[PDB]
């Protein structure tokens, strides 16, 4: 209620709650947090740009191929993380605003 | 008593043309060829 601006509003409540009876040894009460803020795009966006800028001059690869790795597989993993990055970027700021199952019909004249 | 102007015996007669002169040296060397060169530590295809 204090903010919706940092919560995904098209998931009506983003929250899963639980309350166990027993605290950790030497403590009175506690909580564990596990979250997914779309901010996490930056992580992977770092990794897949840092990858691509070394790969664009083939640096270090000789050590990789030496264990018979395939040179095509770099291109594939970095492409897959660019799809994964794009996934957060498109679901960030995505619509709570509604759209209906209704098509264009030629039912009127011009006025 | 006239001796008839007696000549010497026997002198440096084999040296009368001698100096002697010097030979020549010119060293001077050829360039090696280093035109078989290319770098490997970059990219020529994956840059595209």
């Amino acid at each position: 209620n204090k903010n919706s601006s940092y919560f995904v509003e098209w998931i009506p409540n983003n929250v899963k709650t639980a309350v166990c009876d027993i605290p950790p040894r030497g403590l009175k009460m506690s909580a564990t947090f596990i979250g997914n803020s779309t901010a996490i795009q930056e992580l992977f966006k770092r990794i897949s740009e840092q990858f691509t800028a070394m790969f664009r001059r083939k640096a270090f690869l000789h050590w990789y191929t030496g264990e018979g790795m395939d040179e095509m597989e770099f291109t594939e993993a970095e492409s897959n993380m660019n799809d994964l990055v794009s996934e957060y970027q498109q679901y960030q700021d995505a619509t709570a605003d509604e759209q209906g199952e209704f098509e264009e019909e030629g039912e009127e004249d011009e006025a | 008593p006239d001796l008839k102007n007696v000549k010497s015996k026997i002198g440096s007669t084999e040296n009368l043309k001698h100096q002697p002169g010097g030979g020549k040296v010119q060293i001077i060397n050829k360039k090696l060829d280093l035109s078989n060169v290319q770098s490997k530590c970059g990219s020529k295809d994956n840059i595209k």
